[PDB]
């Protein structure tokens, strides 16, 4: 049987991998290639197109946000679900401040109107959800580890689930 | 469905979106009853049939025979309008 | 797929059953351990099955009046004897086997091989005795005072085995009980506690030879042997329903599924044993360190999801073995509504073993099976109940080395080809009691022992 | 939707105890389905500027076309036995007093089928095509200028066969439409049994029903088929494979046979208004036959002699579509129209008590 | 409950319940439930062998009247009057609903009413001979039905799934047969019809014409030029043979002709359609009026506007005077 020869095949592999250490981690001096390719067009390329473009965005971004008096953090859609899973867990007096700056914002924007200049001076790029982001990706890498490491077979179309992995009843069009 | 007596349930376990017409057709037994049956696998398939053939055809036509008479006096005026509608056709129309 | 042996060098670290037999054909089994209480005992191959229709029953009834004084003793003096001695008899019957042990001290260790002798070859079986009991077993045969689970683990063997004893219950029908008499407790004791089918066990701080030189003495006079038991065919297996519809015992309902499982000494009966390990139990009420919802058990973890309330109250597999058949199956108990989910997730359980099993739940299996077993060794009792089952069922003792052997070889793919072989496209047996609107025919039920997928 | 599929077809419970006269309704789902198949695949073909050339062609030249035009024509008559059937059936079991939504919603398919198959033997363009509707569109000459704006022309033309090929397509569709609502009031309000109670011994669906009504409906599939290759019935009049000429009329003009009930009630009654108006009384009037009873009863399982009597006089009645404008005929026809009429009063009086 | 209704009116013509009860009006009174005979404790009364032996019964058969179609009932959905008649219970009549809340039957003479009132709850009356009648079954299959115990096979017998999935596979091997027959056959109609098939395919009796005609054949909607060339002819398309590389589309006349004497073409100018005509231009081949397009005797452009040369259509020889187009 042809399968069994190559599942050998793969768990030698696999097992000649373990504990190896990943690319990011490795100390790595660039060839004498890239480096030239560095010191020649990497600054010809940002002093002319990379840096007055990005810049360019990025300031708009800023004034952006400052118009809407909103925090860059506070633009992330929870529909996302490492941003739902943090917000589970964020503490209630910055829920507070986060829910009336998106409110103030979208009255703002729906009325075609800009915050007040005298409220604007303050930084929007301050991270203030990045522990509760971290904590929320640590907590699902722990779940698709131990608990999705295989496609598992279900009952399928029953409990009003399709039994092909969703867990909320009448989530998709075959389940109504 | 069934009455309100009937289809009223014990359990608390909600009813799932895939059984609701199952489960509109409930009964309450009263007095509990022995339920048992054999799998056709282990069985004969036919023979049962062949054993209630008879009473079955018996009792069939004894019912049916009810209808004899309705049926001989309608045949009785289709006899007539058959021959009636003859005699008229050649009266009017053969010399 | 191999993953290499489990066996352990303190495996190997156990003291040896020793197994002689007397001359007059009683074996006798003793293991030594390092501890201040023993347990000394008969395990008899005798029940239930091997009782004729009419006399169904009377096993039990001499089981429960064997104590109840001897010819040389009274039931006070017997009673107040094995107390001071600080020691309690025990006893027990089923469909194929029947034990009679006593847990007592290390200086009541040959004292008790004398007591219980003495009820096993002399019973006194006294009329006022039989009348008494005549009127416990009486209550005790109504349903109303059993167990659901009792009931369910009879009707089981009841719709299964319709044409042989097995069907037969150990307590018997009430027509019987009502009329048995000493005659027929006599009859049973000649014809079938002979020393043929007798093993003498004693586990403790025991020597050998003084237990056989003690229990020589002591059965000598026993029936040396009994005609041997008629020829029969294998147990045929009945695919049926035997429900009970009761809508006024409340919101539970009890089923039970039984497919045909393996005899002791079959070669796959460690697998079976495996795959109601990977069957596993579950309780809404005793969850354990991890939830079902995070199972790591598959029957589990999906029946906690279904509708977000969890469509197990209660279950467990089960593996019943003996000598030429078997029942392997699972018991539910869950609410009303729930039944359909149940049983329709919990086939789909056992009809995964023939497609889709991970060598991980097999590996966890492996752990919880032998947990379970070598826990089980760990008091003298424990020990001296392995004994007299395991030589009753296979004529030998295997060792914890031994087990461990052969659970090593069993692997996702044994499991595999055995579940395909014989339980898929299976026939099923289901029996229930309770609100039971939801369970399905027989038909439909035996549908889910196989996919059209894969 | 596959937990209403599920809902509906695997855990969908009904009696064990019903004949295979339950079994008339799937039959008739499925013939259905066949029939706007079949019709759409020759419409491929067919020419509406002459149709009695496009049949000749799709007769000939096309591959497997002659399948085509005589699945359709052949399985029109098997729409209306198995629908008239299941009419008898439901009258006998007298299924509308508790399920009276259930009869609204099949009246009107009925009355949807009766303009569709009319409308299709008018596509044939044969001489009882042309002259079948020049006859009927007559009969509302009394409304003013109404006649002109249906036909629209003078006389019956290819601008009338275009329009009514228009509603030929679509009002089938509706029609499977509204076989859902009477399906949704069939599930909901639980069928009706061979005994007059209701007892506990369901069974599901697919499992049983389905395998029951699959061996009915392949047993009328070996009939259909006999029928289909091999016109063991005469169920399509020879007449309408004559060229039509407008000035000349046919032998007879007469309907497809499950129009014969009607064309007779017209033919019999002298005003022609009169004989319009009867055949609006007998498919409404048996909308409310249960209406007027007050006794705790359903009128089911006795020997249903006024059944039986209402059974024969459509057959009879038929019979009589079919001969000449015969005097004799017209009287006894007549005896017969009164005859139906003291049935359904029969049907409709309540008691009084002795 | 779902939309309802009940005939719960005031007739014209049908007197109420109260008025005139439709069933057997005899029925025993007990003071406390428990006091009503035991029906399956009760002997029922003597089987008999015939049908003709079997007892009478106590509806009356003509309990209704007028037109309509016949029926037998107890009871009816009419209202009754807010003084219905007194029952009498003395003889044995029912007293319940109206005829006990809007009457004085229950009153008796020193009981206290609260222990009169107990006594007419419906539950105190059953109908007169209701422990000896009433049916009361052990079993829904009598003895002497077929039921799995006589159906059951000899525990010696052969499986039977290996014949069942056999059945089953049958009839998805015949359905599917049959559908695959019907798909193939529907789309088989789309092919092209047997007049479009029998049009498309023309033969050229290539006897009768004289060398440098050519004639004109409608060839699937387009002009096919077949022109039988003269030994001139033939010879002025080798020549250019050679020059070829020097055409706006090289080809040679070997590979446009099957046979030298016969040219098969399409006769499309391959600028804008037009068709052009023979004998003209100034290779004496075909010259295309529309733009000036001038093909030589091989048909390959030679001068104009036109882009390639003239198709070369599929037709083969079937003989030596008869070539077939397609
Ligand atoms: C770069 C580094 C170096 C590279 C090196 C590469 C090395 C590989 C190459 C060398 C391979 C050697 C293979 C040795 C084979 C050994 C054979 C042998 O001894 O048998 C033991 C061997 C295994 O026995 P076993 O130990 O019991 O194990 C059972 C399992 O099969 C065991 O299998 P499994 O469990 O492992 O499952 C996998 C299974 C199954 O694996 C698969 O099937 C893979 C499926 C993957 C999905 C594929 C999707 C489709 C993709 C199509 C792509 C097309 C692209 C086209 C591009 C065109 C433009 C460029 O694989 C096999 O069955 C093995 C196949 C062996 C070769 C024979 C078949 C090859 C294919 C032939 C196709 C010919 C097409 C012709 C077309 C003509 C057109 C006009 O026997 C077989 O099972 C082999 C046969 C399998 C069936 C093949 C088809 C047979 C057809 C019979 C027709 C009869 C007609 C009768 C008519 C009667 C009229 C009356
Ligand atoms: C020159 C000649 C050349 C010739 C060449 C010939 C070549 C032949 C090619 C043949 C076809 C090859 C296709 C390969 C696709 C590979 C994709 C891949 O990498 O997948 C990984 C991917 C895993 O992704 P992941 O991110 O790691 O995890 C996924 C989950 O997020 C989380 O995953 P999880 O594991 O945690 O979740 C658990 C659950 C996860 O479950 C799923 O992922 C299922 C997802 C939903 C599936 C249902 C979708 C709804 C229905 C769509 C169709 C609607 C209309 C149908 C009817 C129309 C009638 C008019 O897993 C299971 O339940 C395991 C068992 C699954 C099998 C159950 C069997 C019973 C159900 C039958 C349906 C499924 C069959 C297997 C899939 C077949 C793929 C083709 O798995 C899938 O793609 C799942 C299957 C979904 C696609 C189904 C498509 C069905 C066919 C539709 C028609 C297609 C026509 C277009 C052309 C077809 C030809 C190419
Ligand atoms: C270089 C050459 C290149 C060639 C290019 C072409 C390549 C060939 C293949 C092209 C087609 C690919 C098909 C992909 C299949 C994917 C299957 C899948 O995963 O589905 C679930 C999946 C949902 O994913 P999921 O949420 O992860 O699944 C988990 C849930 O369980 C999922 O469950 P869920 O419920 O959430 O989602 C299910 C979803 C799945 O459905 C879809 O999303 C649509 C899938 C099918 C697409 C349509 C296929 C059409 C092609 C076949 C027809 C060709 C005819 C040709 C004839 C020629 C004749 C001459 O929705 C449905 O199932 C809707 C069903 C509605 C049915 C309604 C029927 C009517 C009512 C009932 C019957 C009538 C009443 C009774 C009457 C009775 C009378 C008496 O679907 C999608 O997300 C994908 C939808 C498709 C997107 C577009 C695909 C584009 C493909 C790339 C190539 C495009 C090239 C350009 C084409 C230009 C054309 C003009
Ligand atoms: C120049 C000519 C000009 C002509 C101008 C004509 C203008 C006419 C204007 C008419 C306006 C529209 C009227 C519509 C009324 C709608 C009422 C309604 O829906 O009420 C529901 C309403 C619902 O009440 P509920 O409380 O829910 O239920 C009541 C319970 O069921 C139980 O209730 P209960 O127990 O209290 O009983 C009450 C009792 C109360 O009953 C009565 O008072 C009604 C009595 C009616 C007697 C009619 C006898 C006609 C005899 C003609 C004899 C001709 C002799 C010629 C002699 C020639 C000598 C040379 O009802 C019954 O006993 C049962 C009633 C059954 C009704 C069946 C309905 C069938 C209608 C269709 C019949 C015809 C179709 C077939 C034939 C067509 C072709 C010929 O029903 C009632 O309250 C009962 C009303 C029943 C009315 C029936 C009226 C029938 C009239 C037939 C006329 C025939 C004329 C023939 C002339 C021949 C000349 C030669
Ligand atoms: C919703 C309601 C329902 C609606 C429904 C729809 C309604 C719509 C409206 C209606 C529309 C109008 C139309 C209605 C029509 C209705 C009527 C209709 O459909 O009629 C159709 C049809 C009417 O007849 P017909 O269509 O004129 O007949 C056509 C012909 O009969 C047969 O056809 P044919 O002649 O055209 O074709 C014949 C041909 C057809 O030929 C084929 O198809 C065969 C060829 C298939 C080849 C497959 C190859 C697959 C593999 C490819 C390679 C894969 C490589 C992959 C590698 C992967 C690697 C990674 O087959 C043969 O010639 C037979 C011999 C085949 C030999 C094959 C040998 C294979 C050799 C392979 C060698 C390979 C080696 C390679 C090695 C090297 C490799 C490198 O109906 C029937 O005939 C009914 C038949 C029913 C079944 C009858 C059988 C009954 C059996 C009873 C058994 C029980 C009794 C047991 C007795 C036991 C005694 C003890
Ligand atoms: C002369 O010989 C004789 C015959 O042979 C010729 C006979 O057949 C007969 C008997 C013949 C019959 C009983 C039937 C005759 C049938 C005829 C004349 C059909 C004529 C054509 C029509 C009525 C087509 C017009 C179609 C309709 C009005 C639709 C019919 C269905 C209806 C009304 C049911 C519910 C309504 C619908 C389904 C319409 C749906 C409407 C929409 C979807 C519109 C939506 C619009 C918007 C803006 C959203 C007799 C008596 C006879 O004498
Ligand atoms: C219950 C549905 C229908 C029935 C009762 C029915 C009935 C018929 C009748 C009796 C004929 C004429 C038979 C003959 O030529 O003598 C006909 C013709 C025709 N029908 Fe239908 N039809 C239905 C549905 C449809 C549908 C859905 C279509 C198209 C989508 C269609 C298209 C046609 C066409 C094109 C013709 C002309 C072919 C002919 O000469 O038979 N029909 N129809
Ligand atoms: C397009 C025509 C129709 C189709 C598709 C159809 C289909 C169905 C089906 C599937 C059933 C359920 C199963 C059955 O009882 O056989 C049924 C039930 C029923 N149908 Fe129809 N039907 C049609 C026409 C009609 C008509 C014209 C009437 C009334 C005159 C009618 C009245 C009923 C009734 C009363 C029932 C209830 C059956 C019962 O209670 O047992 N149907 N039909």
């Amino acid at each position: 049987s042809f399968h069994r020869a190559f599942a050998r095949v793969v768990c030698n592999y696999n097992k000649s991998i373990e504990g190896s250490v990943p690319w990011y981690q490795v100390k790595r001096e660039k060839s004498p290639f890239q480096q030239v390719w560095d010191e020649v067009f990497t600054p010809i390329w940002f002093k002319l197109v990379k840096g007055p473009y990005e810049r360019w965005e990025y300031n708009a971004l800023v004034a952006r946000y400052r118009g809407m008096g909103i925090m860059a953090d506070d633009a992330m859609n929870d529909k996302d679900m490492i941003v739902e899973r943090a917000l589970d867990i964020i503490p209630e007096d910055i829920r507070i401040q986060r829910y009336r700056r998106m409110m103030r914002g979208a009255v703002l924007a729906g009325r075609k109107l800009h915050l007040p200049l005298e409220l604007q001076n303050y930084d929007p790029m301050v991270p203030y959800m990045a522990p509760y982001i971290e904590e929320a990706k640590f907590q699902m890498q722990e779940e698709q580890e131990l608990l999705a490491y295989h496609p598992w077979d279900r009952r399928l179309y029953t409990a009003g689930v399709s039994g092909f992995g969703e867990t909320s009843m009448h989530s998709t069009f075959l389940t109504m | 469905p069934n009455t309100k007596r009937d289809i009223r349930r014990l359990g608390s376990y909600p009813v799932p979106p895939e059984s609701k017409n199952f489960w509109r057709g409930r009964f309450q037994v009263p007095g509990g009853q022995i339920q048992q049956g054999v799998s056709p696998m282990q069985q004969k398939i036919f023979f049962q049939w062949w054993w209630n053939l008879p009473t079955r055809y018996f009792w069939r036509f004894t019912k049916w025979s009810d209808f004899l008479i309705p049926s001989l006096m309608w045949y009785t005026g289709f006899l007539m309008c058959k021959n009636d509608v003859e005699e008229g056709t050649r009266s009017r129309y053969w010399y | 797929y191999y993953w290499g042996s489990t066996v352990t060098t303190e495996m190997h670290n156990v003291s040896p059953t020793q197994v002689t037999r007397l001359p007059n054909g009683m074996r006798v089994a003793t293991q030594f351990s390092y501890t201040d209480s023993a347990t000394v005992g008969l395990w008899i191959d005798a029940g239930a099955r091997y009782e004729t229709k009419e006399s169904n029953g009377t096993a039990h009834f001499l089981e429960r009046v064997l104590y109840l004084g001897t010819k040389n003793r009274s039931r006070d003096q017997l009673e107040t004897e094995v107390e001071n001695l600080g020691a309690n008899l025990n006893s027990y019957t089923g469909r194929e086997q029947t034990a009679f042990y006593a847990k007592t001290t290390k200086d009541g260790i040959l004292p008790c091989i004398d007591i219980l002798a003495d009820c096993i070859l002399n019973p006194k079986l006294d009329g006022d005795e039989i009348e008494k009991e005549r009127v416990r077993i009486t209550q005790d045969l109504q349903a109303v005072n059993q167990s659901y689970e009792e009931l369910l683990y009879d009707k089981v063997h009841t719709a299964c085995y319709r044409d042989c004893s097995l069907g037969q219950t150990v307590i018997g029908p009430e027509e019987n009980v009502a009329t048995i008499k000493r005659d027929h407790m006599v009859n049973y004791l000649y014809n079938n506690f002979t020393a043929d089918r007798m093993v003498l066990v004693a586990v403790g701080p025991v020597d050998h030879a003084q237990i056989v030189k003690e229990a020589e003495k002591k059965f000598a006079n026993i029936r040396p042997t009994a005609g041997p038991r008629m020829l029969e065919e294998k147990p045929y297996f009945c695919a049926s329903e035997l429900v009970y519809r009761n809508d006024d015992m409340g919101p539970t309902a009890h089923i039970a599924i039984a497919y045909e499982g393996v005899p002791w000494r079959s070669p796959d009966y460690i697998t079976f044993m495996l795959m109601n390990a990977i069957i596993g139990s579950y309780d809404k009420k005793n969850e354990g360190l991890v939830p079902g919802l995070q199972s790591a058990n598959r029957i589990t973890q999906t029946g906690a999801t279904r509708m977000d309330v969890g469509c197990f109250d209660y279950y467990t597999g089960f593996n019943i073995a003996y000598k030429d058949t078997g029942l392997f199956g699972f018991y539910i108990a869950t609410d009303e509504v729930a039944v359909e989910h149940a049983v329709g997730d919990l086939m789909f359980g056992v009809t995964s073993f023939s497609y889709s099993l991970t060598e991980e739940e097999v590996m966890k299996a492996k752990r919880e099976l032998k947990t379970n077993f070598f826990s089980g060794l760990d008091n003298t009792t424990g020990v001296a109940e392995d004994i007299g089952r395991q030589i009753l069922a296979y004529g030998r003792r295997l060792s914890p080395a031994e087990f461990v052997e052969r659970l090593d070889q069993i692997d996702s793919q044994e499991v595999q080809r055995v579940a395909w072989n014989r339980l898929h496209d299976a026939e099923i047996t289901m029996t229930g009691v309770g609100p039971l609107h939801g369970l399905l025919q027989l038909w439909d039920l035996r549908r889910q022992t196989w996919w059209w997928r894969y | 939707f596959i937990l209403i599929i599920k809902d509906n077809i695997i855990l969908y419970n009904i009696n064990d105890s019903i004949n295979y006269l339950w079994n008339i309704g799937y039959i008739i789902m499925v013939v259905m389905i066949v029939q706007v198949i079949t019709g759409i695949i020759i419409n491929l073909y067919m020419n509406i500027n002459n149709g009695y050339k496009g049949i000749i062609y799709i007769i000939k030249e096309i591959y497997y076309g002659y399948i085509l035009r005589y699945i359709h024509n052949n399985n029109s008559t098997l729409i209306y036995v198995v629908v008239y059937l299941h009419i008898i059936r439901n009258l006998y079991y007298k299924t509308y007093y508790y399920n009276i939504l259930i009869w609204y919603s099949g009246m009107i398919m009925l009355y949807q089928l009766i303009i569709i198959g009319f409308i299709g033997y008018i596509l044939g363009w044969g001489q009882l095509s042309y002259w079948g509707i020049t006859v009927i569109i007559n009969l509302i000459s009394g409304i003013p200028y109404l006649i002109l704006l249906i036909s629209g022309n003078y006389y019956i033309t290819i601008v009338t066969i275009k329009r009514l090929y228009i509603v030929h397509f679509i009002l089938p569709i509706i029609l499977i439409y509204v076989e859902i609502i009477h399906v949704y009031y069939i599930h909901y309000l639980i069928n009706n049994n061979i005994v007059e109670y209701n007892v506990n011994n369901k069974i599901i669906f697919n499992n049983y029903i389905l395998v029951k009504d699959n061996n009915g409906i392949i047993f009328i599939l070996n009939i259909f088929i006999l029928e289909l290759n091999n016109n063991i019935f005469i169920i399509a009049d020879n007449d309408n494979l004559i060229e039509i000429n407008i000035l000349v009329t046919p032998i007879h003009i007469i309907p497809e046979w499950y129009y014969l009930y009607w064309y007779s009630i017209l033919k019999l009654l002298p005003n022609k208004y009169s004989g319009l108006y009867i055949v609006v009384n007998s498919i409404s009037i048996i909308n409310i036959l249960s209406e007027y009873k007050i006794v705790i009863s359903e009128y089911k399982n006795y020997k249903n002699i006024i059944w039986y009597n209402q059974i024969i006089q459509y057959i009879s009645m038929i019979y009589i579509g079919i001969q000449l404008p015969i005097i004799e005929y017209i009287n006894y026809g007549r005896y017969i129209i009164i005859f139906n009429i003291l049935l359904l009063i029969m049907y409709l009086y309540p008691k009084k008590k002795k | 409950h779902r939309p309802t209704t009940v005939k719960m009116i005031d007739s014209w013509r049908t007197e109420p319940s109260s008025e005139k009860p439709m069933w057997y009006n005899r029925f025993d009174q007990v003071d406390h439930i428990s006091q009503h005979p035991d029906p399956e404790k009760t002997e029922k009364y003597p089987p008999v062998d015939d049908t003709r032996k079997l007892m009478k019964t106590r509806g009356d058969p003509h309990i209704m009247r007028g037109w309509g179609e016949y029926v037998y009932c107890h009871y009816e959905h009419l209202r009754e009057p807010v003084f219905p008649r007194k029952p009498d219970v003395a003889k044995g009549e029912l007293a319940a609903g109206a005829n006990v809340t809007r009457t004085d039957v229950w009153k008796r003479e020193g009981e206290p009413a609260i222990q009169s009132i107990a006594r007419f709850n419906p539950d105190n009356f059953r109908p007169v001979g209701y422990a000896e009648n009433i049916p009361c079954p052990d079993t829904c299959v009598p003895e002497g039905h077929l039921d799995f115990r006589h159906t059951r096979l000899p525990t010696w017998h052969a499986d039977r799934r290996p014949f069942h999935y056999f059945a089953t596979g049958m009839f998805g091997l015949i359905g599917l047969a049959f559908l695959r027959g019907t798909v193939v056959k529907v789309v088989h109609g789309l092919w092209p019809a047997r007049d479009a098939i029998a049009a498309g395919v023309i033969e050229v009796d290539l006897r009768g014409i004289q060398p440098g005609q050519n004639f004109v054949v409608k060839w699937r909607g387009k002009p096919v030029f077949v022109r039988r060339r003269t030994q001139a002819m033939i010879d002025a398309a080798t020549a250019d043979d050679a020059i070829v590389n020097s055409l706006r589309d090289p080809e040679r006349d070997k590979d446009r002709v099957k046979k030298p004497e016969w040219l098969v073409m399409l006769g499309v100018c391959t600028h804008l359609g037009c068709v052009p005509y023979p004998d003209q231009g100034l290779y004496g081949g075909y010259f295309c009026p529309c733009h000036g397009s001038h093909y030589d005797h091989s048909g390959r452009i030679r001068l104009g506007p036109a882009p390639l040369n003239m198709e070369i259509p599929t037709y083969e020889f079937t003989d030596d005077d008869t070539i077939i187009l397609g």
